[PDB]
């Protein structure tokens, strides 16, 4: 299973992080809020490094 | 916050906003270098806002603060959330006067059914998103561990507790984390986790600061 072909996941901390993750629908990085805990895979820093990780998914 | 209510320009004098660029955590100030939030707040570059109201636009009663020490508690939990506490050291004294002001620590736990205070700029539904201006606020009881535990089987350790109601409809949320619950005077909690906001026997989770009173006075001491 991709990682990358995985929804987005907030996680049950209340913070409001902004995060990138790859939305294979749309063909690109997107952002998200992450709730600062239990981070998935598909949850990156920058849209960089999203591109680089799962660009072309 | 869902299901609150406008505090009110200042009203919480001791609420700050954490600041990376945009508002992600809240925080609670203990005194004028220092501020109490959570350990899943741990970012880089982190300002302190204080004396803020409207989060988007400057009323002139903030205070923008870098911080200069960022202790996560050493045995916090990534996993398990346990220890979810963290203090952040402001790289400047913060001018208090009545819109700025510290909250004290507590001298014992509080007990079931006590009514709090909770407050933050995080998420206003429960489904859906809206993210407010303004500050808000919220009252909510202080539950038993046993509800909280049937509530998170095999999720509730000794350092949290649980708070709201179980009808649902009001809770902290997103953009709440690090915030405080503060009971009679007396900062008790500390904004964590939930399965979602607002949800029915699904109360939020925050971190028991009366656990961690010893600790909090002697790493500030030693910082
Ligand atoms: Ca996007
Ligand atoms: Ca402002
Ligand atoms: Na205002």
């Amino acid at each position: 299973p991709d990682f990358c072909l995985e929804p987005p996941y907030t996680g049950p901390c209340k913070a409001r992080i902004i995060r990138y993750f790859y939305n294979a629908k749309a063909g690109l990085c997107q952002t998200f809020v992450y709730g600062g805990c239990r981070a998935k895979r598909n949850n990156f820093k920058s849209a960089e490094d999203c591109m680089r990780t799962c660009g072309g998914a | 916050i869902v299901g609150g209510y406008t505090c009110g320009a200042n009203t919480v004098p001791y609420q700050v906003s954490l600041n990376s660029g945009y508002h992600f955590c809240g925080g609670s100030l203990i005194n004028s270098q220092w501020v109490v939030s959570a350990a899943h707040c741990y970012k880089s570059g982190i300002q302190v806002r204080l004396g803020e109201d409207n989060i988007n636009v400057v009323e002139g009663n903030e205070q923008f603060i870098s911080a200069s020490k960022s202790i996560v508690h050493p045995s916090y939990n990534s996993n398990t959330l346990n220890n979810d506490i963290m203090l952040i050291k402001l790289k400047s004294a913060a001018s208090l006067x009545s819109r700025v002001a510290s909250i004290s620590l507590p001298t014992s736990c509080a007990s079931a059914g006590t009514q709090c205070l909770i407050s933050g700029w995080g998420n206003t539904k429960s489904s859906g998103t809206s993210y407010p201006d303004v500050l808000k606020c919220l009252k909510a009881p202080i539950l038993s561990d046993s509800s909280c535990k049937s509530a998170y089987p095999g999720q509730i350790t000794s350092n949290m507790f649980c708070a709201g109601y179980l009808e649902g409809g009001k809770d902290s949320c997103q953009g709440d984390s690090g915030g405080p619950v503060v009971c009679s005077g007396k900062l008790q909690g500390i904004v964590s986790w939930g399965s979602g906001c607002a949800q029915k026997n699904k109360p939020g989770v925050y971190t028991k600061v009366c656990n961690y009173v010893s600790w909090i006075k002697q790493t500030i001491a030693s910082n």
